[PDB]
DNA sequence: ATCGATGTATATATCTGACACGTGCCTGGAGACTAGGGAGTAATCCCCTTGGCGGTTAAAACGCGGGGGACAGCGCGTACGTGCGTTTAAGCGGTGCTAGAGCTGTCTACGACCAATTGAGCGGCCTCGGCACCGGGATTCTGAT
DNA sequence: ATCAGAATCCCGGTGCCGAGGCCGCTCAATTGGTCGTAGACAGCTCTAGCACCGCTTAAACGCACGTACGCGCTGTCCCCCGCGTTTTAACCGCCAAGGGGATTACTCCCTAGTCTCCAGGCACGTGTCAGATATATACATCGAT
């Protein structure tokens, strides 16, 4: 099914509780949409990675392992998935 | 009534996300996003729960950092609230494009 | 003792080691004592992981390490969080740090 | 299939630093994927060092410097110095 | 005399299709040397990580278009892979 | 030669003998260095192409560091591909900011 | 006559944006690098080229640290860029801790 | 020494980075910060030269090094 | 000031399911041999780094006014925090399907390697043109009126 | 608005040395041929990703209230900037010496490859205790009166 609009599935109560466990007090109400655009722009060169890992490896489905060496290659290594 | 003053339950959220380890944003939405965002890259394609849950704790690692740079600037302002100038300073300072 | 672990009196596996450098295109030969010295490597940084690990784990009472145990041992040594600042840990969470300027005055 | 896997070398490393703790599944997954990070890093460094010095052996001359070049100062005393000492270890017996 | 190579002539017929009455200096060509290498090690370096990560122990074409699509911008990558894609079906008609 | 072939400026032989030698795999795929090569060959004719356009716009012929930073900077595909790199003698894009400026 | 302050602070951003000379006088740096690599192993022969390589990077490094201390200043609603603004960019940057 | 670095010299790399005004401690500041960035590459630079068994530190040892701290450097044959 | 409410931490039962151990199997590690190339080592050449000296000279250093900027104090309002009833839909959980990861057999073409040959490109040398540099004029500014 | 005053852009002449082209040849790229095995492809399968549906309830949400800080303003005070003058040591040119970079030739010994053997290591099964949960209470503390 076609799927529009789900950048507003990260709501604002979300964002907030991201902020707090990064030590933010106070949290303007524009960083909301802010937050999720960047969050958007992080995604979008994550996945973009996964998928080219995905598409060399002649599969239909992005692994964990995938998403992994794409965030190692992204600068942002991840421990907990496989290596 | 009792009502705490603004910055009480701010500072004790701040120490009960810090103390725990759990995912912030919710899955099935943060499932939906990531789903959107590789519909525009190539079509018909499946994630292993395994990769959701990876990108999901790679996101909140990042978006973590993020504000964490974000208040140490809005500290720098002579501020408290963090704002989009702060987030946009930080990226930029940090070398995101 | 048959093993080059027993040898070199390590627990990480100097034959595996071998033949990931050999089986991982590095180098065209890999001498002797390379996989001896990085199992050695290897095995004092895990041991030096664990150790703070351990003790974390102690403070918070719980006999398993778990990822946030691991965490803590990373983000709390300087050194070792150099070594891993560019490093995400799943289910590792934060340290808790509050600025000065946002507590109540 | 047989995945291979550190699980056991680190339930040894744990048994020799702690004796009475355990570690989640998890904490495995993590442990695992750092040796494999760290293994990464310090063999690609010995192979760039192999290659730069025009030398067609990964010896433990190149992984010592290695070690020295990407860990800190003193993690990379200690464990230049274990390394040296498995090394001669070794070569002894 | 040791006989270093380096990718000079290269970069300079390069320029003269792409600029006929243009030069460069000699710290120019430096600097084209460099990014030549660089940009060769990083794209040799990310289809060898390819050719482990799908346990397959060659380094094709195939791997180096997909390093290409990663290291490179989504224009430049397009435009890089097109130009690889047609200098490889024109190597392979020729015999 | 194989750049005959492949109507390549850059070598095939010699990237598939770095290939080779460089212990990036066991065995180099005959098709790799053609594709490494017209990559290679894409790039710096960009940044070349750019490089002439801002050492034209300069009034100089000959290509120095000044006009490979302009070029690599200006365009922003090629400032995100080396963002990293400094390059000796290149100096920096002239940009001063609004605030800074006098009333 | 006299110019008034920041109008020639804003000439010299302009010439020294336009050249591509070395800002650190050469002998004053090539001293500091061997006093700096006399710590680290003595007797150390250094190449022309490579104490120009490290004047190089040391000024890419120091103008691109400058540049984003500035941005931290801008920021701050300042001009004047002051320590902090430095341990700021250097704290975002990933190099202070 | 470290005061080699010229208050004019610091005051003309702020320049070239954007910089309009500049403070009084941000020279100290600066000093500090360039000491431990060279600390840093001469370290890298000078274990290269000791593994190649060499003691001449050649440029390109300082550009491997720049490069392991992801700060490639252009212009010396790296 | 004493007092009340709300949140956290805790004491303990309870139940679980994730973890540590037992066992079997087989694949990858260990050992012995061979031969081949790569690396250690002594000689040698000779480049390039270090070192000193003078001169003129750009640049660093020092001192002053002040003028702009930073910093502190203060007032306003608004928007962000907190609370609370409401609705949203996330989360857990049972069942069903099948696309597609994953393993396996084959045989094939594609790549390594070795021999011979040759010309592509590297090194060295020589030439002159582009850019370094310098002096007079326009102007484009910058500041005071 | 409008005045003069420096800095800078502009332009012609000069000059110099490094880029662009040519000669030699050397050594690695091309070509032809044989062998081996990596993997491309067809098959089988069976794990798990998708899809669904329902009951539960945590979480999101919109609005009411209010008050704390973002922001603008104003005042002060000070501290960098601009500029001029004295100082200084960077810089360039030139020669000397010699330390060690790099190359060559030789030789040894260290490791790749191969075959045979067998035990560590992984997959699976299973018992059980470290830990998550719901519930009841002591304790801290932050705010209204």
């Amino acid at each position: 099914k076609v799927l529009r609009d789900n950048i507003q599935g990260i709501t604002k109560p979300a964002i907030r509780r991201l902020a707090r466990r990064g030590g933010v007090k106070r949290i303007s109400g524009l960083i909301y949409e802010e937050t999720r655009g960047v969050l958007k722009v992080f995604l979008e060169n994550v996945i973009r990675d996964a998928v080219t890992y995905t598409e060399h490896a002649k599969r239909k489905t992005v692994t964990a392992m995938d998403v992994v060496y794409a965030l190692k290659r992204q600068g942002r290594t991840l421990y907990g998935f496989g290596g | 009534p009792h009502r705490y003053r603004p910055g009480t339950v701010a500072l004790r959220e701040i120490r009960r996300y810090q103390k725990s380890t759990e995912l912030l944003i919710r899955k099935l939405p943060f499932q939906r996003l990531v789903r959107e965002i590789a519909q525009d890259f190539k079509t018909d394609l499946r994630f292993q729960s395994s990769a959701v849950m990876a990108l999901q704790e790679a996101s909140e690692a990042y978006l973590v950092a993020l504000f964490e740079d974000t208040n140490l600037c809005a500290i720098h302002a002579k501020r408290v609230t963090i704002m989009p100038k702060d987030i946009q300073l930080a990226r930029r300072i940090r070398g995101e494009r | 003792a048959k093993t080059r672990s027993s040898r070199a009196g390590l627990q990480f596996p100097v034959g595996r080691v071998h033949r990931l450098l050999r089986k991982g295109n590095y180098a065209e030969r890999v001498g002797a004592g390379a996989p001896v010295y990085l199992a050695a490597v290897l095995e004092y940084l895990t041991a030096e992981i664990l150790e703070l690990a351990g003790n974390a784990a102690r403070d918070n009472k719980k006999t398993r390490i778990i990822p946030r145990h691991l965490q803590l041992a990373v983000r709390n040594d300087e050194e070792l969080n150099k070594l891993l600042g560019r490093v995400t840990i799943a289910q590792g969470g934060v340290l808790p740090n509050i600025q000065s300027v946002l507590l109540p005055k | 299939t047989r995945k291979e896997s550190y699980a056991i070398y680190v339930y040894k490393v744990l048994k020799q630093v702690h004796p009475d703790t355990g570690i989640s599944s998890k904490a495995m997954s993590i442990m695992n994927s750092f040796v494999n990070d760290v293994f990464e890093r310090i063999a690609g460094e010995a192979s760039r060092l192999a290659h730069y010095n025009k030398r067609s052996t990964i010896t433990s001359r190149e992984i010592q410097t290695a070690v020295r070049l990407l860990l800190p100062g003193e993690l990379a005393k200690h464990a230049v110095s274990e390394g040296t000492k498995a090394v001669t270890k070794y070569t002894s017996a």
